[PDB]
């Protein structure tokens, strides 16, 4: 029961999110922390790996 | 050409809103899977 509650809790927040045509890389950076470029490891534009 | 460029912004701003909603459109799914 805990982990559906986490499921629902999870299922809310990913629903309801604003249109894309206004939203900002800010606003993925948020939902999505997948979206985040570490500079971590790759500080020096694009930080996404050239070989990429 | 000047009457046909902006068929490539099209392909590079509607294809990448395309896989964000897709994206979302499969996760929601996902979550109700789960």
């Amino acid at each position: 029961k805990t982990r559906i509650q986490e499921y629902e809790k999870e299922l809310e927040k990913m629903r309801n999110i604003i249109p894309f045509d206004q939203m900002t890389i800010e606003d993925l950076n948020e939902v999505f922390p997948e979206t985040k470029l570490d500079k971590k490891k790759y500080p020096y534009w694009p930080h996404r790996p050239i070989e990429t | 050409y000047g009457a046909s460029v902006g068929e490539f912004a099209d392909k590079l701003n509607e294809q990448k809103i395309a896989q964000l909603e897709e994206v979302k459109q499969a996760s929601i799914k996902q979550i109700q899977d789960a």
